[PDB]
């Protein structure tokens, strides 16, 4: 990498990390899609 | 009486006088590759992708527009009628913008398939392509019209099935663009059908822009409840939420069309 | 020498001669 | 929070997942990163965005920069070009 | 081919056939079969151009109403044919024929002459809007190959200089002897009639009985 | 386009007729694919007889059973299509 | 053979020299037996046409008699019509501009003589809008004729009633096409229709109609007057009569002169018109029928003569018989290239093969003139050419393919060198 | 390089995955661009065929060099768009070099 | 506009629950016979499969496009 340095693209990380699995930094899978069926919230004003 | 006998590859089908060459192939069961011909829309002959070869005839004929005549043999798969498709598909594709992974009529394209089935494997158009400015025709139909194969089925539907008579061809040459000359939205019921009827994905649905891709959509056949015509419809569901409702054909009730409300 | 309306106006003059419409 | 405003509600329990752990998100968001790139002022009605790098880029497409008001944007890169 | 409404070119520009023009429009409609007024689109649209060279979107709309035809139809005709301006056009509007027949007889020279003579490049118009230069296609009159159509007239068989002369005539004064400005009469053999030298024939000649 | 020798489509075709003639009580159809493969079709009762003739006939020795499989065409009344490939 | 006599020529007013107005026409005696002819009846007139052997005279030379005859079938309650195309667009054609401008009357009586042959209620003349002045001349002539009562009700003493109209063209070559002239007359966009509903069957305004080159309508009264035989004698076999020849480009005296059809080409330029500029040796190529027909190179030319049968043997079309000549001083690759530019700026775009195909050849042809394209591309354009030739809705795609085919057929070595020239300088 | 994620949600990476691993659902982003709201590669389902690398038109999904991603919990192996995009940012320099070396071959 | 997928009869089991999965949001189904669609060439054969397997059936008659008369001439009709 010293001889032919790589291409820098102004998003690539500068601090790369090792396996963070046992440490709290670990990926915890989650759905990234937003809600699908919005619901009718009840009127808060007493009828 | 009134039953000519025409041979589709020597099958002696018999058809009422008046049936087109494309129609003769249909009753035998063969399907002429076709663009710009819709059963419930007037024959226009714009694409010429249906050229077939009646036997003992110098030139190939336009299937969708040629009244069949007694004795004719269609030779639909004749070496000639394949050059007459291998060479048309060369042209439709030449000016086409390859954004098939943008075109949400990805698997719902009658132009890739008719190209994967009836056309060539490569291209020779080393020249440059064209681009046509898009149009905000409305809030329902997204017209990325650089996709248009100038097949004039919209201009027909928009005049014949619906009485809008707004969409029209403008200009001549390779920059004939089929969009409203002045920017007036295509506001009418029956509007969304243009999506379903444009085989190209030039103008498609704006709400269902990029939510899905057709192979995934599980298709359940059900009934329109928004209006009392009870139009037949197919609800396309992916992973359990409805993604699109598009018409399914019922001769008597909705013959391939559905309202702007119920889709 | 002819005017921009020569064709049209001449025609209108011919209208009288023009045989009855279909 | 995430690219799509994916933020578990204050009461959702998948937040337990994030308890004692990092909810992985990326600071670099595309919606913003493309904006930074300036509009390319080409001098031809129709220009092509091969995607940068030819075969190492995206399918080639031609954009019509004719509309004087707006700017053409490659359906792929998002790069914008104006005449 | 898109009309993006502009203050100048948009319906705010009101259009209406002068009373006389409307009379003309009526005759035009009479020619065609009754119940087929729509057929008079081209003729009427032209009349509009005669009235206003610009032929603005408003004009197109008027044509439609006058002929009770869908507005789009008028648009299609206007955007299809080429003799319709669809924009403002120069008082003179010269058009230079550049098909192979003319080019083979050096049409390109004429165009170049005009470009600097006019001082304006093709596809563009002079500042005074007096002259608009367009590279039009075969205008007929190919025999007199070097040829250009200034407005309606057909100036033919022109050598580069001749045009400059014509343009000057147009620039100061009017009606610059429109036609082939060379000795040849129409499309005759330039040197001498190769035929039709003798007097014409007479009525009944070599007529089969009845 | 694959190279096809019609020598085989002729040899195999003939054999098909030979088998059929020798075992007409069970052979219903005998076809050769365009891929030069013979596929005698036998009534289920001819399982024992047709195989045995092929295993032990001087002019057709088919000693080893390559495979026994059963496609399932649900539409077909007789659902399964036991296929025995021999070498 | 050739050498028609001026006496036996048809448009004596050609080149003007005689009042194009009626008076000059009366000395010409053009309106001499018009009442009698119409009195003869539709059939007799059409018959004379067949005897004449007169072919199209316009673009494709279909037998005129048979064609016109197709509408001699009984009326089905729709008024039959006459359409006389005067678009005269084919590059190199000033052939028609003459009859219209110089001898308007000949065409006026051509119209009614032709009209009773088809029993047309009325005739519409579509003169190209470009020719505004030309229009001025004909309706002055048409106005004279009715004033006389030659046309209109009681036409020339005949109970026949025929009305003649002039329609403004709007700068379109395609308007010229038979199904498209109609649509322009109908007022829609000028886009051809398919032939299966033939023009006679579905007419303009759904009323049987027929379309003729103005030359074809103009000669019918004189041919009836002179009889089919006199006319049929001048031509060679099937090819018959004398067709006007317009020679333009690289000839000493470019002019339109009518001569016996079947006149040798080396001779046409030699006897009328004028010598090939720079000597007959300076003839790279000539396109006999105008831009649509394939050009023929010099060695083939003098051998062949100008008649449709001889030309089809030669692989080229008589067409409008517009002779365009190219000296050895011209870049043919660029000459034909502008004709493809002539067709991209003009085809309607209704049909897929012409729309993209003609634009595709234009792009390749421009590269060919530069020499940027490689040698293998040249036969590629061959193949693109025939895809367009048999697949198009109208004939213009037929027409665009032929010049491309001619350039590859006879000038393939020159294009390869232009290929080579650019590759060498890199 | 600008910073716009390459994927345009054509979703044929999902179509050709042999194991049904990739799940993609998309919607037009506010910019108006096409983008994937959720892209989930289930690595335990994935059999690392490398067809997704093959199929992508923009080549947004790539087979990265790292093989050492063993995880204590099964959930960590399931990967959403944010982990993969982060994986992409970390290894982009080598991925670019690797694609640079092998693209002529493909 | 292709009709090659409207040729063979198919019998499809009734659709069932597709609840969202909490950890990843993937669709989850508890019905085994959901994705199964068997294809049968003729209506009679498909009915037979339901009877011997004991599943309830409700056959829908094929509906094929009715013949439609078309002719390019009409579009140029004197009075339409
Ligand atoms: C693109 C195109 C342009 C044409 N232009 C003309 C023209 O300018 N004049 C003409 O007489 N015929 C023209 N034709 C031929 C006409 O369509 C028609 O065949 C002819 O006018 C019939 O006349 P005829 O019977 O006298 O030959 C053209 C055809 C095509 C395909
Ligand atoms: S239409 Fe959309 S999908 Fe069909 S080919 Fe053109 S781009 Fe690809
Ligand atoms: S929009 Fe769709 S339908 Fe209308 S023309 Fe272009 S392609 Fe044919
Ligand atoms: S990854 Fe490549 S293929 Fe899969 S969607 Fe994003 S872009 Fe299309
Ligand atoms: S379907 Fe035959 S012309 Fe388009
Ligand atoms: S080409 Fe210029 S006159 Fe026909
Ligand atoms: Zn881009």
């Amino acid at each position: 990498p010293t001889t032919n340095p790589p291409t820098a693209r102004k998003f690539i990380w500068t601090n790369h990390k090792f396996n963070v699995s046992a440490t709290p930094e670990q990926y915890v899978p989650y759905s990234t899609t937003r809600k699908k069926i919005h619901e009718w919230v009840p009127p808060s004003t007493p009828y | 009486s009134n039953l000519i006998e025409v041979f589709v590859d020597g099958q002696s089908v018999m058809v009422e006088p008046g049936t087109t060459v494309l129609q003769a192939c249909e009753k035998v069961g063969m399907q002429i590759p076709r663009f710009c011909y819709h059963e419930r829309l007037s024959v226009a002959g714009n694409c010429r992708m249906c050229l077939v070869e009646i036997e003992k005839a110098p030139k190939v004929v336009a299937a969708c527009a040629m009244p069949v005549m007694k004795g004719w043999n269609i030779l639909t798969n004749s070496e000639k009628s394949k050059k007459a498709r291998e060479g048309v598909m060369e042209f439709l594709l030449a000016n086409h913008p390859l954004d098939c992974p943008i075109c949400d009529q990805g698997g719902e394209c009658d132009l890739q398939d008719q190209s994967m089935m009836f056309g060539s494997d490569r291209s020779r158009f080393l020249e440059g392509k064209r681009a046509v400015e898009d149009k905000n025709i409305g809030p329902l139909v997204k017209t990325i019209m650089t996709r248009c194969i100038q097949c004039t089925r919209c201009i027909r539907f928009a005049s014949e099935i619906a009485g809008v008579d707004d969409l029209g061809t403008t200009g001549r040459g390779n920059d004939m663009q089929v969009g409203t000359y002045i920017e007036k939205m295509f506001m009418s019921e029956l509007s969304g059908n243009v999506i379903d009827i444009c085989p190209v994905g030039a103008l498609t649905s704006k709400p269902y822009a990029f939510t899905a891709r057709p192979w995934e959509t599980r298709k359940t056949e059900s009934i329109d409840v928004m209006d009392a015509v009870g139009s037949n419809i197919v609800v396309s569901t992916r992973t359990g939420e409805v993604m699109r409702i598009l018409p399914r054909m019922h001769e008597d009730i909705n013959e391939e069309w559905i309202s702007d409300k119920t889709r | 020498d002819y005017n921009t309306y020569t064709f049209l106006d001449l025609n209108l003059d011919l209208s009288k001669f023009r045989l009855p419409q279909p | 929070i995430t690219h799509t405003g994916q933020v578990y509600d204050e009461k959702d329990y998948r937040r337990v997942r994030f308890v004692d752990r990092q909810k992985e998100v990326n600071e670099n968001f595309a919606i913003d990163l493309i904006a930074q790139q300036p509009v390319n002022e080409v001098e031809h009605r129709i220009i092509a965005c091969d995607g940068g790098g030819g075969a190492l880029g995206h399918p080639k497409v031609y954009i019509n920069l004719d509309k004087e008001t707006k700017t053409g944007t490659c359906g792929y890169c998002g790069l914008q070009f104006k005449q | 081919f898109v009309h993006r409404d502009t203050p100048e070119n948009n319906p705010d520009t009101p259009f209406d056939f002068t009373p006389e023009n409307y009379k003309r429009i009526e005759a035009i409609v009479k020619n065609y079969p009754e119940g087929h007024q729509a057929a008079a689109v081209l003729p009427v649209l032209d009349l509009a151009q005669r009235q206003n060279g610009w032929l603005p979107i408003s004009a197109m709309n008027k044509v439609a109403e006058v002929l009770q035809v869908p507005p789009m139809r008028v648009y299609e005709v206007a955007t299809f044919y080429t003799m319709y301006n669809r924009k403002p056009v120069g008082k003179y509007h010269i058009q230079v024929c550049t098909t192979t027949p003319c080019m083979l007889r050096d049409s390109d020279s004429i165009l170049e002459t005009l470009q600097r003579k006019l001082g304006i490049k093709v596809g563009e118009t002079t500042p005074d809007k007096l002259f608009t230069l367009i590279e039009v296609e075969c205008l007929g009159a190919c025999v007199n190959a070097p040829m250009v159509q200034i407005n309606d007239n057909y100036y033919e068989d022109l050598t580069p200089k001749d045009i400059e002369e014509i343009i000057d005539e147009l620039k100061a004064g009017k009606v610059p002897k429109p036609g082939p400005r060379s000795g040849r009469f129409c499309c005759e053999p330039a040197g001498g009639l190769t035929s039709l030298t003798e007097p014409p024939k007479g009525p009944g000649f070599g007529v089969q009985a009845g | 386009v694959r190279p096809r020798s019609d020598v085989t489509h002729k040899q195999l075709s003939a054999f098909g007729e030979y088998v059929a003639e020798i075992l007409p009580k069970y052979v219903q159809q005998v076809q050769v694919s365009c891929l030069d493969e013979l596929e005698i079709c036998i009534h289920p009762d001819g399982v024992i007889p047709t195989l045995t003739f092929l295993r032990d006939h001087t002019n057709a020795q088919f000693k080893s059973l390559a495979d026994l499989t059963a496609v399932d065409v649900p539409t077909r009344q007789n659902r399964f299509e036991i296929v025995y490939n021999l070498l | 053979f050739g050498s028609l006599k001026d006496e036996d020529r048809i448009f004596t007013n050609l080149y003007g020299r005689h009042d194009w107005r009626l008076k000059g026409a009366l000395r010409r005696g053009d309106w001499y037996k018009t009442k009698e002819i119409l009195l003869k009846g539709p059939d007799w007139i059409l018959g004379e046409m067949k005897t004449s052997g007169l072919r199209g005279r316009g673009g494709a030379g279909f037998p005129t008699g048979l064609k016109w005859s197709f509408m001699n079938k009984p009326s089905d309650g729709r008024p039959k019509y006459l359409v006389v195309n005067a678009d005269e667009g084919e590059p190199g054609t000033c052939k028609d501009r003459e009859i219209m401008r110089h001898d308007p009357h000949k065409l006026v009586e051509g119209c009614l003589v032709g009209g009773r042959a088809m029993g047309a209620r009325a005739a519409y003349i579509y003169i190209r809008g470009e020719f505004y002045n030309e229009a001025s001349n004909l309706q002055v002539a048409i106005r004279e004729a009715y004033e006389a009562g030659l046309i209109g009700k009681n036409a020339c003493g005949s109970d026949y009633d025929f009305d003649v109209f002039v329609v403004r063209g709007a700068g379109a070559y395609i308007c010229g096409e038979e199904t498209a002239l109609i649509e322009s007359i109908e007022g829609k966009q000028g886009k051809p229709r398919l032939k299966p509903p033939f023009p006679a069957d579905v007419g303009v305004f759904g009323c049987p109609t027929t379309v003729a080159n103005v030359e074809t309508v103009a000669v019918s009264p004189t041919i009836c007057r002179r009889g089919g035989t006199w006319f049929a004698g001048f031509g060679r076999e099937r090819n018959s009569g004398t067709k006007l020849f317009n020679i333009s480009g690289h000839v000493n005296h470019p002019c339109t002169v009518e001569e016996e059809m079947s006149v040798p080409l080396k001779e046409l330029i030699e006897k009328h018109a004028g010598g090939v500029t720079g000597g007959w040796d300076n003839l790279l190529a000539v396109i006999p029928g105008g831009s649509s027909t394939p050009l023929i190179p010099k060695s083939v030319c003098e051998t062949v003569l100008m008649d449709f049968d001889a030309l089809v043997q030669a692989q080229t079309g008589l067409g409008t018989a517009a002779v365009i000549v190219m000296d050895r001083s011209t870049d043919i690759v660029k000459a034909i290239a502008r004709l493809i530019e002539f067709y991209k700026h003009e085809s309607c775009g209704q049909c897929t093969p012409c729309r993209e195909g003609v634009d595709w050849m234009n792009k390749v042809m421009a590269r060919f003139v530069k020499g940027d394209a490689r040698p293998a591309e040249i036969d590629s354009l061959w193949e693109i050419s025939k895809q367009i030739e048999g697949h198009t809705i109208c004939a213009l795609g037929d027409g665009a393919a032929w010049p491309v085919q001619g350039l590859i057929r006879h000038f393939r070595p020159e294009l390869e060198d232009r290929m080579q020239r650019f590759a060498q300088q890199h | 390089p600008s910073g716009e994620e390459r994927c345009i949600a054509c979703k044929l990476c999902e179509a050709i995955c042999p194991a049904q691993a990739i799940t993609i659902e998309a919607e037009p982003r506010a910019d108006g661009s096409r983008r994937t709201t959720r892209y989930d590669i289930d690595m335990t389902k994935c059999i690392y065929c490398g067809f997704c690398q093959e199929a992508c038109p923009v080549d947004a999904i790539v087979e990265g060099p790292n093989f050492e991603f063993s995880t204590e919990t099964h959930e960590e192996l399931l990967y959403n768009k944010e982990k993969l995009l982060n994986n992409g940012d970390k290894w982009e320099a080598e991925i670019a070099a690797n694609i640079q070396a092998d693209y002529l071959y493909r | 506009s292709g009709v090659n997928n409207t040729k063979k009869w198919k019998m499809e089991f009734d659709t069932r629950e597709r609840w969202e999965n909490p950890l990843m949001g993937w669709a989850s189904t508890a019905d085994p016979l959901s994705n199964m669609v068997l294809t049968f060439s003729a209506k009679e054969d498909a009915i037979a499969f339901a009877e011997k397997n004991g599943w309830s059936y409700d056959v829908e008659e094929k509906k094929v496009p009715k013949p439609k008369s078309k002719s390019y001439g009409a579009n140029f009709s004197w009075n339409k």
